[PDB]
């Protein structure tokens, strides 16, 4: 009942080359793939309307896209570049001039040392006993570090429930080094609800990195997409 | 070139 | 702006007595240099200065493919105008379309415009800002609300950006002494 964009996520060495595929709604005849760089924006790439071109814009040569019997469409992208890294979405219309449905995105980060690429480190960090003395308001840091690239997730478990009421993470990853970032998230919560030791309070981190298809030299486990997480429960004082 | 109108 | 590429487009209604005139100039700064014409007992897209003489034969099929298509396209336009106004269907009309990028010195794009106008009055326009439109009636509220949903602001963003400017880099260069 929605357009499906895959993959999601992908993570290619420079010159390396993968493609983008994109279902439409069913019925749908007019297909469109707009690129949006980390800076925001959004960038019209291609038109398709019943598996021919109609309109042309800033899409490169070496990315080449075609409609197929289905009327899904697929962009083979070869030569990749570290500019290209960026995010690229599908909408599909069902005829041209006609309300167009995005998709989900292909989040695309091309990187110049595959080796580069590592998991991060999620440890979260108890209130300060000082702050919920005199707030009655204790704020649970949560600290992932040292991953590249920048394809993380942070969410938030309270009791097994994934939470979004009092959560603020932080809106961009701080990058420390040229290949290593770090995210950091705070979730309030009170202290009635802190002090009680039956509470579950549970910081992951969805990390997307390399697919199985591409190959790893040994020496230290493959940086395969996961989440990890540091939990910690409620303490009474 | 010249822009590709489509509907209004 | 020192060098601007602009294109107007004009599809003169007429009720009765046959289809609407419908014709398409260009000019490279001030001075036109391509031009199509409905009322043209074999249409095509012709040249009218001497640097476009020479361009690739393939060039004119293209255009020519795509004003036909933009001949089409605004034989619609004319239709749905009368439904937006509630107009009756036995008055001559006339829309007016340019669209048109200037660039510096620098090569880079100065501003680029879309100006749409029905029967004289403006009808719908692109900002400045080339994301948002600005309407001028009840009426260009409805089409600016379906260029919305269409995403049609991107797509013309990209032409006057991108496409507008490499080709009037590409026309001067065919335009100055051989």
């Amino acid at each position: 009942s929605g357009v499906v964009q895959s993959p999601r996520h992908i993570i290619k060495e420079k010159g390396g080359r993968s493609v983008l595929t994109c279902i439409p709604i069913s019925g749908h005849s007019n297909v469109v793939w707009y690129q949006q760089t980390l800076g925001k924006e959004l960038k019209f790439l291609i038109q398709h309307y019943e598996k021919v071109e109609r309109d042309k814009g800033f899409l490169p040569c070496r990315f080449s896209v075609q409609q197929f019997d289905d009327y899904h469409s697929e962009m083979n992208m070869s030569a990749l570049e570290l500019e290209d890294s960026a995010m690229y979405f599908c909408a599909s219309s069902l005829r041209w001039g006609d309300e167009q449905y995005f998709g989900p995105g292909t989040r695309l980060t091309v990187v110049e040392d595959l080796r580069n690429v590592t998991p991060p480190k999620v440890s979260l960090r108890e209130p300060s006993k000082a702050e919920i003395a005199n707030k009655q308001k204790a704020t649970l840091q949560c600290q992932a570090r040292g991953f590249f690239p920048d394809h993380v997730e942070l969410s938030w478990w309270v009791n097994g429930k994934e939470v979004h009421s009092g959560v603020s993470t932080d809106p961009q990853a701080y990058k420390e080094s040229n290949y290593s970032y770090s995210l950091s998230s705070r979730l309030r919560v009170s202290a009635t609800f802190w002090h009680n030791p039956r509470n579950h309070f549970r910081c992951q981190v969805q990390f997307h990195g390399l697919s199985e298809e591409d190959k790893w030299p040994e020496g230290s486990p493959k940086p395969v997409t996961q989440n990890i997480s540091a939990e910690a429960w409620g303490r009474a004082d | 070139r010249g822009y590709v109108y489509q509907g209004l | 702006g020192p060098h601007s590429l602009r294109y107007f487009v004009t599809a003169v209604s007429r009720p009765g007595l046959g289809e609407p005139r419908y014709m398409e100039v260009g000019y490279v700064d001030d001075t036109e240099f391509v031009r199509f014409d409905s009322d043209a007992e074999n249409p095509r897209y012709e040249p009218r200065a001497r640097w476009m003489e020479q361009e690739c034969p393939e060039y004119w099929e293209r255009e020519t493919q795509k004003a036909k298509g933009n001949e089409q396209s605004f034989r619609v336009d004319l239709r749905t105008l009368l439904g937006y106004y509630n107009q009756s269907k036995g008055g001559s009309h006339t829309i007016q379309v340019i669209s048109g990028c200037e660039v510096g010195s620098d090569g880079r794009l100065l501003r680029g415009y879309q100006q749409y106008a029905y029967d004289g009055q403006d009808y719908i326009a692109l900002n400045e800002d080339l994301k948002t439109w600005t309407a001028a009636d009840m009426a260009a509220l409805i089409t600016k609300h379906k260029w919305e949903q269409a995403g049609e602001a991107e797509r013309l963003r990209a032409y006057l950006e991108g496409t507008c400017v490499e080709w009037l880099r590409r026309y001067l260069k065919n335009g100055n002494a051989t």
